[PDB]
């Protein structure tokens, strides 16, 4: 309940930090790919195709 | 200038 | 009888605590599975990014 | 080596054409941002082709 | 890192909302003490959010 450093609590906090950091890192890598125009162009074509 | 050119193309 | 009442009360409190404790570990176990799933997704992203 | 350069030059021309199609697609789409990326690529590519 | 900060900022806003609900609940309850705790938390959280 306390959330104070503990054998189980400390491990959980460390684990939580690592997954979140990894997700953020993955997103940053993903963002660079997303930023490129070619990826965006494909999506626009796809949307038109989807409606059809 | 490129944006202006694009607009001209868009009008046609 | 007084001793029995005290023992029963202590046992009931312990049982309630155990149930709460039991609920907590299960949630943690569920969280661990969720955490594992997140990790697997990250690994997939790295392979995709390089290519 | 000259053939490779010629192939690269041919590839650059092909790349420019691909970029041109995207620009044409962008006009149909009506999105200004897609068109801008294509224009920048064409100018640098043309200069490279001339140098080659 | 920025995403984590943004998530933390979002969490702080969410935390403030949760605190606000408790304050609203306290008013319905009619207990003054419950309301006081919520108010202090909101002010510090807001300052932290602004700094972030």
């Amino acid at each position: 309940v306390r959330g104070m450093n503990t054998s189980s609590a400390m491990s959980a906090f460390e684990r939580m930090e690592e997954k979140v950091l990894m997700q953020e890192s993955r997103a940053q890598a993903l963002g660079e790919l997303a930023g490129a125009d070619l990826e965006t162009q494909f999506a626009q074509l796809e949307g038109g195709s989807d409606v059809d | 200038d490129e944006l202006a050119a694009l607009k001209a193309q868009m009008l046609p | 009888k007084a001793s029995l009442d005290t023992q029963s009360t202590q046992v009931e409190t312990l049982k309630r605590n155990l149930i709460q404790l039991e609920s907590k570990i299960s949630e943690a176990k569920t969280k661990k599975e969720m955490l594992k799933a997140r990790i697997t997704t990250a690994k997939a992203q790295e392979q995709l990014q390089g290519m | 080596a000259q053939k490779r350069s010629e192939k690269q030059y041919n590839d650059a021309q092909n790349e420019i054409n691909k970029w041109q199609r995207n620009a044409q697609l962008a006009l149909q789409k009506g999105d200004e941002n897609l068109a801008r990326q294509a224009l920048e690529r064409k100018k640098t590519y043309t200069d490279t082709s001339a140098a080659l």
